[PDB]
């Protein structure tokens, strides 16, 4: 229906298009992010349509730079453009001041993208709908471990635990106990593991879900294959 | 009319184990007469512990700075208070030197700065931006005359004598100052009054010494 | 009602329903209080609460030059937008007139800037209100903007989600802002402040930004970690 | 129906109802008035506060345009900024393509038609705010007044705000052959505390400018101790 | 800039903003015009709105070049642009040619406008119909070009309100070895039998192209024939 | 200037000195020649500093982007190729610059040559510089693929060594970078002078 | 020019645009690509031999490249343009890096170009799915599948177009991993069968293997199609 | 304004484009015309409007480019039109240039199937960006080139084409369709297809006694080359033989004529 424009505001202030958007979110796959003072965790269901499908080729988890990863939720379609959005501003901030983005810079970075919408063109080309993708960024700068969210709105928020796509809202039941500020890398793989295992319709598999950890000394970024998931699971 | 004018003066940078003694001359002087005896504008503090130091063109180092303090700005907003590091600031400045490749800044370039770890690190540029990190430097007019000297007194090569310990503060301060004093001497467009800046960790400090008005 | 579809279509009562809508947007961000003194201006701006372990943290106080500041309240998302504009331009001009931008030149770049966005047809308003604090050769300066683009020169101001609250206070004390000093300042806009908090709710460091802004003060922002002075000792007396 | 939705339309009786629905808007805002004196202009504008803590000196409507001329903008703040923005653009061009302070009419009729290039187009939505020009060029004094219709007049005395009948009951009883702006800034003043209803709107100010002979022909604030009290 | 169109097919098919446009092209005077193995004759009717219209400026038979007429019939204000665009055609062949223009390629080029307004952006369908006469190096011409930008080479045709009745006319009294001065006689006849009053030398205007060139009749010389008929 | 570097049975050698000469000034005698592009291209720097610089961090740039989109390290025929694209696109704006990438990719060692006109060429002996000439003299009679790694490191120093005290636009310090299968390793580093009385004593 | 939005979110959070595509392509013609050991198939519905179509041949698997094939589902227009897009990519791409695209930066490039047009101003979504077979420079046999929605996916045994959802779940248990090139070519053509009507002059089928693709001619069809209905009357008669 | 935006390129809610539905609808009712793919030559056969007696014909100079309803794209390619008529011209103009382009670009004739994908790529263009109303045309292009000989594609107003070997578009044409696959083998002369093209075409309107001036015929074979100077350009090999696209007159169409209308009244004896 296109009764109310894309710039329309509702009653109650909020924009009509970026409220169907983050409407958008609740239907696509759950995701995770944990900060620790060893590191930060992020993981994440594939749900794949089919048993046929190679499924290293829909990793949830995209890697931005060597020590920023990036998990996404809602539609994977448009969250590949984010991607390359930052991989290029990541490798520009390195070509340019010789030394590893910021994460708090990279998400700036794609949420300078994701503003960019409208309809009428003109000077500049514009996207004629926001992305209906709320990204997870994670990373490792000298700030220590830090875990930044982005919305469809333009909207950057630094956190310490989150949860996106749909069973985001018992996930947030199960974050507001069962973690303090200064846990163990191990603590935080058995409680998003479980988290996951909580909210997920299918049975959690080694081959089912994708993890990703990036350590604080190390400083890199370690993407998990599934036998350490395994090996996570027998805990 | 030619777009291109040379300024002379001189600059010369001493690092050491924690501080970096920057210095430059402080005299502009134009086609064949002398604009100033009080010119400050070589020596620009960016952050608290980089600064950089240019010779050539004056218009064209006044441009520089400008462009150079408006980045750090940006970098400093963007992320959330973090002042840049030496390093940073001197691939940034490589990065600029060489957009303007076709219709180059007529300025010969010194990124004087502390390190992490706390050692002191000299950068030196060409007019496009080939930069080498160093230990010393000098650049201007007066190049040929100090860089020798000091090549003899701190590398110590050429002499069959165990090396000195390692110079502090004070020597090197009054080394440069031996550098300023025998160059001012030789070179007809250097030497009215040079600025030195003693960078350390607990801020900057701040000196002035006077030469011949010849 | 059929005459809130666009931005460019005037009600017969000569109403813009879409700007009265983008004011919405202003009545429900967080609460954010200013306070203009005799030589310093102090904001004090009400960030979000942490769920009992965890911080979520988003910036909405911003520096835009050594003398300026602005607190944003309603979508970040435009202040952004604002904010990235008027460091350029403040930019731009301590470049030519190697000076800080005086603050009766820059609250009309504001509105200036908002206006051009709320007469034609592919625009929307910024649903985004900003409360300006500055310092230049008249003294200091706490102007506030509203989406439809006025500017309006305040004396003390308070705006967020129940924000009616720390006016109805501020309209007691604000004749004698003059004379209060720093820390009287700060007292007076963090009791402000803490009278549009939910009820059972009090201030201290994790949901507090108080930025200053004065004569010989560049503009600092305080956080957690130095709030304490004005912070640690703050009692809601009624 | 539709056929009051765009500026682009005539009703069935050759009406522009958007324009007359933005003409509406001014109907209903702060009041002002001015004369134009045979030796000065003079306007005054209410100035309806919302607000006991705003300072003195905020939101006021009555803009610069040249050394000589100014405008008061009756209506909406924001659409006047802008008109006041396009009026200096044109006021500067005078100055800088052809030696010479913009003559008073040229800039009524300049104004005029950039407020109209708002209401042909289906884009754009007319400008919601009324302007008073006074200019004293080498012309002699000049008031005109410019509606969102784009539509410019010249005056003598004219009565803008949403008390506009009886305000300018008012200004029928002036003389403006041999009335003097040393006793207009006191006449205008007054004019507008008696027509000013004070159970509506708690806060309320006259900020009042002139343009004539004793201020160098340029178009200042009235000095403060010059406005009667009430 | 209302960059999208105007005119959309229909559940049956038809682009009926062209029929709207097609009727509205066939309501203003009516002009007709008739061929001769020497030449072609148009015929308008300037129906004067009052007494005080100068019916000497306005113009109903248009030249497009030394060989080409024009005449129209529906919205007068359309057809100005059709003329400036077709002037320019004309003069921009001789440009780069050096030849008069053949008429077919002039009818192809305006007959190119018409379908470009009916199929660009933010535009609605011009609202006249051309009856376009002249000479080229073949022969003589006379084509009837149309809203929906198609044309024909007709023979003897008639546009306008009283059309149907003014061909059905031409079909009987027309003659394939016709000469010149039978065509403009059986013009002003047929203008005559469907004139609501009695012509004057300025009531109608006439063109007659002959041999070379397209020459309006002036008003002596259309008078000449005026009370001969 | 001089820059070689040779292919043979164990991989590809890269030997460089460290002088940079304004004409007849030496401005430094420490300017680092191999640019390591990644942990698996070597660039060498000839020519203008300044540009051989800009564009070879520009290619490592392109070539960490590739490897993040497709997950996979870029070739050198690919990356070799992205370096004369850039140079020759560049062929009126008077560029300086002559540079040699080797690498290990998945098709064993390759090693090419990329001008500063857009030339790109693939051959297993290299030397570029004002002192190349005395290079390819001492380089092209001892040459042969069966050397041992550390036989042909001995024959890149000792024909740089050779370039170095003839010419008087190269010299200083003397480095040997090996490139295998695993990445690549910086050999030695050693000064021009301590190698002539250990090739020349007495 | 135009560009006003198009595809705009629902009340709901659905892009009507992009799910009216992904209908335009469940009314088309099937196409089933399966993944063997050394060779991958693809087999399509070949809507009909009308006894008008031109006696000379026309293929309904287009190639992409040297050594990538790809058969779309659903509007055959936009299949076309962007068939087209996709082989000017590969030679781009092989002028700028001298070496030849794999399959999987194909696959992401037109999948970049359907969700791009998905987000732009006065253009709709392209009606197009497509499987996209082929083999790296290093064998390595990669099979990919896109939607109008613009999501990519590698699969091992993938159909689309009508009744898509039955072939799949159908054919997801009975695929042997590792199957040989002469299991495939019955494999392909069992599944397929499944859908389209008995008529044997209606399936298109392509072998590719490294540095190979031959298309599979009627009498080479013919001798499996017989095979295949017979394993199926035989699975009945089981089922009976 | 936007509200009264049409939104021509839209996907409903069934994946159908209106517009573009609506315009096969609209060429439905356009004038039939039918081609036949012989071995040694093309026929296209349509039917025009009835003639008023007052229609002239522009006295055009070598007829043998632009019928009533056929036209020449190339030397060797001929095409015909149906549906809304004016529109045609700005494709078949479009089609002319891209047909020279190529020419003077490579130097050879453009093949029928190159032409009829450069053509058609402007028809789908419309059915996705601008927001205008899509070409409501359909084509039938014939031609000959050394690819494959005597082709003959057809034309969607929504950018597919396809090659056939006797189609038919217009009135009835699922009629023609139905006669056209019931009598056409291979083995089909040049004269013989004409014989099979106006019995369906009379068939089509429903004519006894076929006429002469509601008919066209177009034929695209083979004749001896011309202007073979091959003195002027000693390395350039002509062919001995070239195609030409050639519209047929009433002196010529006659002929064959009164054999369509004698094998009409040949199978017509014979039905009881
Ligand atoms: C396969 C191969 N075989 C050879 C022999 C080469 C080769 O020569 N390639 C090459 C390409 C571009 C260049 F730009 C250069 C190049 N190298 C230099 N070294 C030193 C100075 C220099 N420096 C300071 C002062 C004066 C001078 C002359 C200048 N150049 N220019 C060399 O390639």
């Amino acid at each position: 229906e296109y009764d109310r424009g894309v710039n329309t505001f509702s009653p109650e202030g909020r924009i009509f298009q970026i409220e169907y958007a983050v409407e958008a979110i609740k239907l696509g796959s759950t995701s995770l992010g944990i900060r620790t003072p060893e590191g930060v965790v992020l993981a994440a269901e594939k749900r794949v349509p089919s048993t046929l499908v190679v499924p290293s080729s829909m990793s949830k988890i995209m890697e931005v730079d060597s020590h920023i990863a990036a998990v996404m939720s809602g539609m994977v379609a448009d969250a590949r453009i984010l991607v390359e959005h930052a991989r290029v501003e990541s490798q520009n901030h390195r070509f340019t001041y010789n030394e590893p983005m910021s994460v708090e810079s990279c998400t700036l970075a794609t949420c300078d993208l994701s503003i960019q919408f409208g309809e009428s063109g003109g000077r500049r080309k514009l996207m004629s709908r926001p992305f209906g993708v709320s990204l997870l960024i994670a990373g490792v700068d000298e700030k220590g471990p830090q875990l930044w969210q982005t919305d469809p709105s333009g909207t950057h928020t630094r956190y310490d635990a989150q949860a996106i796509g749909g069973g985001a809202e018992a996930a947030q039941s199960v974050f507001t106990e069962r973690y303090h500020r200064n846990m163990t890398l191990e603590e935080g793989e058995t409680l998003a593991v479980d988290i996951l295992k909580q909210v997920m319709e299918d049975q959690l598999s080694p081959e089912n879900i994708e993890v990703a950890v990036v350590r604080a000394d190390d400083g890199k970024l370690h993407m998990y294959t599934p036998t350490e998931i395994k090996a996570i699971m027998s805990r | 009319w030619s777009p291109y004018q040379d300024n002379g003066g001189t600059t010369a940078a001493i690092a050491g184990k924690d501080f970096v003694i920057l210095a430059g001359d402080t005299r502009l002087n134009g086609d064949f007469c002398l604009h100033s005896r009080h010119d400050q504008s070589k020596i620009f503090q960016l952050t608290p512990y980089t600064y950089m130091a240019s010779n050539g063109m004056q218009a064209d180092r006044l441009q520089l700075q400008q462009m150079l303090k408006y980045r750090v700005k940006w970098y400093k907003y963007n992320n959330g208070g973090k002042v840049p590091s030496t390093k940073a600031i001197a691939q940034l400045m490589s990065t600029m030197l060489y957009h303007r490749r076709f219709f180059p800044y007529y300025t010969f370039n010194m990124v004087v700065g502390l390190d992490e770890e706390g050692h002191g690190v000299c950068y030196s540029y060409d007019a496009v931006g080939s930069t080498e990190p160093f230990l010393y430097g000098t650049r201007g007019s007066a190049a040929s005359f100090v860089e020798p000297l000091l090549d003899c007194l701190i590398n110590r090569q050429h002499m069959t004598s165990q090396a000195p310990p390692e110079m502090t503060k004070e020597e090197t301060l009054a080394m440069l100052k031996n550098a300023f004093t025998g160059a001012a001497e030789r070179d007809i467009y250097t030497g009215d009054s040079v600025s030195f800046f003693i960078i350390t960790k607990d801020g900057v400090q701040q000196e002035s010494f006077e030469l011949r008005k010849d | 009602n059929e005459y809130d579809s666009d931005i460019t279509t005037w009600s017969p009562t000569g109403r813009l329903f879409q700007i009265e809508y983008a004011n919405e947007a202003v009545n429900n961000g967080s609460a954010t209080v200013g306070v203009k003194g005799k030589n310093f201006v102090v904001l004090a701006a009400l960030k979000r609460s942490p769920v009992a372990e965890l911080s979520s943290y988003q910036e909405k106080v911003f520096e835009i030059d050594e003398h300026v500041g602005m607190s944003i309240s309603g979508l970040v998302a435009d202040g952004r937008v604002l904010a990235r504009y008027l460091r350029t331009e403040c930019m731009n001009y301590r470049y030519m007139y190697s000076n800080g931008m005086p603050m009766n030149q820059m609250a009309d770049m504001i509105g200036e800037k908002h206006q051009r966005h709320i007469q034609c047809s592919g625009k929307r308003p910024f649903g985004v209100g900003l409360l300006l604090a500055g310092y230049d050769r008249q003294g200091p300066h706490l102007y506030q903007t509203v989406p439809s683009g006025d500017v309006y020169d305040y004396k003390a101001t308070a705006m967020g989600v129940r924000s009616q609250a720390s006016r109805t206070y501020l309209e007691r004390h604000f004749e004698h802002f003059s004379d209060c000093t720093l820390d009287e300042l700060v007292t007076h806009a963090l009791k402000a402040l803490a009278s549009a908090t939910s009820e059972g709710i009090e201030l201290n460091v994790k949901n507090t930004t108080i930025a200053i802004v004065g004569k010989d003060t560049p503009f600092t922002i305080f956080e957690e970690e130095s709030a304490r002075k004005y912070l640690d000792g703050f009692k809601m007396r009624p | 129906s539709g056929h009051d939705q765009s500026t682009d339309v005539f009703s069935a009786e050759g009406r522009v109802f958007q324009v007359e629905y933005a003409g509406k808007a001014v109907d209903n805002s702060s009041t002002a008035v001015a004369a134009c004196c045979k030796d000065g202009v003079v306007v005054a504008v209410e100035k309806v506060h919302t607000s006991r803590m705003l300072e003195k000196g905020s939101n006021n409507r009555i803009h610069a345009v040249d050394r000589q001329a100014g405008i008061c903008i009756c209506g909406l703040l924001p659409d006047g900024r802008a008109i006041v923005s396009r009026a200096r653009q044109e006021a500067e061009n005078s100055r800088d393509i052809f030696a010479t302070p913009i003559r008073g009419s040229v800039l009524a009729n300049r104004v005029g038609e950039f407020m109209h290039a708002y209401t042909t187009h289906f884009a754009y939505r007319p400008f919601g705010c009324s302007a008073i020009i006074a200019s004293y060029a080498d012309d002699g004094p000049q008031l005109f007044v410019s509606d969102p219709s784009g539509t410019v007049a010249g005056y003598y005395g004219v009565a803008l705000g949403k008390a506009k009948t009886v305000a300018k009951s008012e200004l029928e009883k002036l003389d403006f052959s041999s009335l003097t702006c040393d006793e207009a800034v006191g006449k205008l003043a007054s004019i507008l505390h008696e027509v000013h209803d004070k159970q509506k709107d708690k806060l309320y100010e006259v900020e009042v400018a002139w343009v004539c002979d004793k201020s160098d022909r340029k178009f200042v604030h009235v000095p403060a101790d010059m406005v009667p009290a009430e | 800039e209302a960059f999208y169109g105007l005119t959309t097919f229909s559940p049956s098919g038809k682009l009926i903003q062209i029929e709207y446009a097609t009727t509205a092209a066939g309501k203003g005077t009516t002009a007709l015009g008739v061929k001769a193995t020497d030449g072609v004759v148009i015929a308008a009717k300037k129906k004067a709105p009052s007494t005080l219209v100068d019916a000497s400026s306005i113009q109903k038979v248009f030249v497009l070049d030394e060989h080409v007429g024009c005449t129209y019939s529906g919205m007068g204000p359309d057809c100005r642009v059709l003329i400036d665009s077709a002037r320019k055609n004309c003069q921009q062949y001789k440009l780069m040619y050096n030849e008069p223009i053949p008429i077919s390629q002039l009818v192809r080029k305006i007959s190119a406008i018409y379908q470009e307004f009916t199929q660009s952006g933010g535009v609605r369908p011009f609202g006249c119909s051309l009856l376009v006469a002249g000479v080229d190096a073949n022969g003589y011409h006379l084509y009837q070009v149309d809203p929906s930008g198609t044309f024909w080479a007709w023979k003897a045709t008639a546009i306008g309100t009283g059309s149907p009745d003014a061909k059905a006319f031409l079909e009987k009294r027309y003659t394939v070895d016709m000469e010149l001065e039978d065509a403009v006689h059986t013009a002003l006849l047929t203008l005559k039998e469907g004139f609501d009053g009695q012509m004057t030398s300025e009531n109608t205007q006439v063109g007659r192209v002959v041999e070379n060139r397209f020459e309006i009749l002036s008003v002596d010389q259309l008078r000449d024939y005026l009370d001969q008929i | 200037t001089t820059t070689l570097a040779f292919r043979f049975n164990g991989g590809i050698i890269v030997a460089v000195d460290s002088r940079a000469s304004t004409g007849q000034y030496i401005a430094s005698q420490t300017v680092m020649k191999v640019l390591e592009i990644n942990d698996y291209l070597l660039g060498t720097l000839a020519g203008g500093a300044a540009d051989c610089q800009y564009w070879e961090r520009v290619l490592g740039m392109e070539c960490r982007l590739w490897e993040l989109r497709n997950g996979s390290r870029i070739t050198v025929a690919a990356a070799s190729k992205i370096l004369a694209n850039i140079t020759y696109a560049y062929r009126n704006h008077g560029l300086s610059m002559g540079t040699m990438v080797a690498g290990w990719d998945q098709f064993g060692p390759s090693l090419y040559y990329v001008d500063d006109k857009g030339s790109r060429v693939k051959q297993d002996l290299f030397s570029v510089g004002s002192g190349s000439i005395y290079a390819y003299g001492v380089l092209d009679t001892g040459y042969r693929k069966d050397l041992s790694v550390e036989d042909a490191c001995d024959l890149a120093r000792r024909s740089i060594f050779h370039a170095t005290y003839r010419d008087g636009a190269s010299g200083g310090i003397v480095t040997v970078y090996h490139v295998h299968e695993k990445g690549w390793t910086k050999i030695s580093r050693d000064d021009q002078t301590k190698l002539y009385h250990r090739y020349f004593p007495s | 020019s135009y560009d006003r939005a198009i595809t705009v979110f629902s009340p709901d959070g659905h892009l009507f645009q992009v799910e009216y595509a992904q209908e335009a392509v469940k009314k088309g013609l099937a196409a089933v690509g399966v993944l063997g050991s050394d060779s991958v198939v693809i087999a399509v519905e070949k809507k009909s031999a009308v006894k008008l179509q031109d006696s000379r041949t026309i293929r309904k698997i287009y190639k992409v490249d040297a050594n990538i094939y790809l058969a779309f589902a659903g509007l055959s227009a936009d299949a076309r343009v962007l068939i087209n897009k996709a082989q000017l990519e590969c030679q781009r791409f092989s002028l700028n890096y001298e070496d030849t695209m794999d399959v999987d930066m194909l696959v992401r490039y037109v999948a970049g170009v359907q969700q791009k047009s998905t987000q732009s101003g006065g253009s709709r979504p392209f009606g197009v799915a497509t499987v996209i077979g082929g083999f790296n420079e290093d064998g390595k046999p990669h099979l990919w599948k896109t939607d109008p929605s613009g999501m990519c996916s590698a699969w091992r045994a993938v159909a689309i177009g009508r009744h898509d959802q039955t072939v799949i779940e159908y054919m997801e248990k009975s695929y042997k991993d590792g199957m040989s090139r002469d299991e495939c070519v019955h494999f392909a053509i069992k599944s397929l069968l499944e859908v389209v009507e008995s008529g044997s002059r209606n399936i298109e089928l392509l072998v590719l293997q490294y540095k190979e693709a031959r298309y599979l001619t009627e009498e080479e069809l013919q001798k499996f199609v017989v095979e295949v209905e017979k394993e199926r009357e035989e699975e009945a008669a089981a089922k009976k | 304004s936007h509200r009264y935006d049409s939104r021509t390129t839209t996907f409903s809610p069934e994946g159908r484009l209106y517009q573009v539905e609506y315009a096969v609808e609209a060429i439905q009712q356009a004038g039939t015309v039918i081609g036949v793919c012989t071995k040694d030559g093309v026929v296209l056969a349509g039917e025009k409007m009835v003639p008023h007696p007052l229609f002239d014909s522009e006295s055009m100079q070598d007829k043998n480019t632009s019928g009533e309803k056929m036209y020449k794209i190339a030397e060797h390619i001929g095409c015909s039109v149906a549906g809304v008529t004016s529109d045609a011209y700005a494709l078949l103009n479009y089609a002319r240039l891209s047909a020279l382009r190529h020419q003077y670009t490579f130097q050879e004739p453009m093949a029928i199937e190159d032409l009829c994908r450069i053509l058609c790529d402007e028809k789908q263009l419309y059915t996705q960006y601008g927001g205008v109303r899509p070409y409501g045309v359909s084509f039938l292009l014939v031609g000959w080139d050394r690819y494959y000989g005597y082709q003959l594609y057809s034309t969607e107003p929504s950018g597919d084409y396809s090659a056939w070997s006797a189609y038919a578009i217009g009135q009835n044409d699922q009629v023609a369709h139905a006669l056209l696959k019931k009598d056409w083998h291979e083995s089909m002369t040049l004269e013989d297809g004409m014989l099979l093209a106006l019995r369906v075409l009379g068939k089509t309107m429903d004519t006894a006694k076929i006429d002469l001036d509601r008919v066209e015929v177009a034929v695209m074979r083979k004749v001896p080359a011309s202007n073979i100077d091959q003195l002027l350009d000693p390395f350039k090999h002509h062919p001995k033989t070239t195609p030409r696209f050639q519209i047929l007159t009433r002196s010529e169409l006659k002929p064959h004529a009164e054999r369509a209308d004698q094998a009409r009244e040949a199978e017509e004896k014979a039905e009881a």
